[PDB]
């Protein structure tokens, strides 16, 4: 039973790899959006594994409730054109 | 002086000089403007890997040599190397006037180099700041930085040489009357 959350911090790392890929790579920027949103989240849940929920809590207040309803605010009325990811474009890099 | 070993620090000095001229190849396929892939790296490259290679290799090589055919460590080796390095450089342009240009200018720049102490830093006690300085007291070897207002004159005679006017002894006192 003792070990079954040991590795939770390891899992964060994972899944904020995991996020940061997906930022990169997707499509559409509102999705990328979601996913900085997946790692505001991680962060907030980091944060409560080493005893600061305070700030898991002012994280998820701030960040999500005021800067990312504003980037959708944004996205939503603005024509943010793009290029999806590439192999002719982005592999030289 | 220490001998240096010129093979050991030769063979560090390319495999240093193949990275950098692997992370300028990168850099520029990154910055260019037309269609490119992971490709044209190393073929559409102006030669970043031969500059760097070459040049950290005949640097390194004449001045560890020089080093130890003069049997010193001085300015003049870093010359001998910026010689060099200028003639690997200016091979690549296909001219003999501007490869041996190329040659004498950038020796006479890493022969200055070498002449203020081979480096863009500075010792910070062989300064004026941190050394004795002004007036010695009493009789005392004169220093670099040190003033004086009497010098000997052996050391004179050391330092310059004797004739041309300069001598062990004045002229009067040297042809006074022993009376
Ligand atoms: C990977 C394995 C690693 C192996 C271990 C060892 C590795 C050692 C690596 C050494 C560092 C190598 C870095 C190479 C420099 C970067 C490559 C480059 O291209 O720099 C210029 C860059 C792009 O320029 P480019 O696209 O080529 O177009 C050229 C047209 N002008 O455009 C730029 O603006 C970037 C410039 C970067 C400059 C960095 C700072 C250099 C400082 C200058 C030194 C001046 C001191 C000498 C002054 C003497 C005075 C006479
Ligand atoms: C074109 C004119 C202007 C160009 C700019 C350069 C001007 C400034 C002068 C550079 C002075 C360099 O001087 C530097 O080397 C001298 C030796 O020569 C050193 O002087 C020291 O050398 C050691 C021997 O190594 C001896 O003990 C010597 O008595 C002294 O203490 C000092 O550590 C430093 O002062």
């Amino acid at each position: 039973m003792m070990y079954l959350t040991y590795y939770f911090i390891e899992i964060t790392i994972f899944l904020a790899i995991l996020c940061t890929i997906f930022i990169i790579s997707a499509k559409n920027p509102m999705v990328s959006i979601l996913y900085m949103i997946a790692l505001f989240v991680i962060a907030a849940m980091y944060l409560y594994l080493i005893g600061l929920g305070i700030f898991s809590l002012l994280y998820i207040m701030i960040y999500i409730g005021a800067i990312a309803v504003l980037f959708l605010f944004i996205i939503t009325l603005l024509d943010i054109n793009s290029t999806e990811l590439s192999v002719k474009s982005n592999i030289r890099d | 002086f220490h001998p240096y070993n010129t093979l050991g620090l030769a063979t560090q000095s390319a495999m240093v000089g193949l990275g950098a001229g692997v992370v300028a190849a990168a850099a520029r396929n990154s910055l260019a403007t037309g269609p490119r892939n992971i490709l044209t790296t190393f073929s559409k490259s102006g030669g970043v890997v031969t500059i760097f290679t070459g040049a950290s290799i005949a640097y390194v090589f004449t001045y560890c040599s020089a080093a130890n055919l003069r049997e010193r460590k001085d300015g003049w080796n870093h010359m001998w190397a910026g010689a060099a390095t200028g003639a690997v450089l200016g091979a690549r342009t296909k001219l003999v006037p501007a490869f041996i240009g190329w040659t004498v200018l950038c020796g006479a720049a890493c022969g200055l180099f070498g002449w203020t102490g081979a480096r863009f830093n500075a010792d910070r006690k062989a300064s004026l700041e941190q050394s004795p300085k002004g007036f010695v007291q009493e009789d005392a070897h004169q220093t670099f930085w040190e003033v004086v207002h009497r010098r000997p004159l052996s050391l004179t005679v050391e330092q310059l040489g004797e004739g041309r006017g300069i001598n062990a002894v004045p002229i009067a006192t040297a042809t006074e009357a022993p009376n």
